């Protein structure tokens, strides 16, 4: 929901910036925020509305 | 001349210029450019070209 700017890739010669984040459609609305869980230590994957 | 009669082993030799900080012979210095995409190895086709 945020970007974030993990370091630097190479275009043709030519250092530029590389970003992970959400793809448009799962981040525009507060429902969606249902979509990303997260692993907890035990690998069982939780969900924020917990 | 001395110096050539030597291994391969290019060894030079000769006198500085009036100002060594400054502008030497009458010669030139040309840069050759990408100017974009192309790149270490089209530029060195590039260079050898000229």
């Amino acid at each position: 929901w945020g970007g974030s700017y993990v370091n630097d890739f190479i275009d043709r010669g030519r250092v530029k910036k590389v970003y992970v984040m959400s793809e448009a459609k799962y981040r525009m609305l507060p429902d969606d925020i249902g979509d990303w869980y997260v692993r907890a230590a035990d690998g069982q994957m939780v969900p924020f509305s917990a | 001349r001395a110096f050539s009669q030597i291994k391969d082993a290019m060894v030079f030799a000769f006198n500085l210029p009036a100002i060594v900080e400054l502008g030497t012979a009458t010669g030139f210095d040309f840069e050759l450019i990408d100017q974009a995409g192309l790149g270490h190895e089209k530029l060195t086709q590039a260079r050898n070209q000229l």
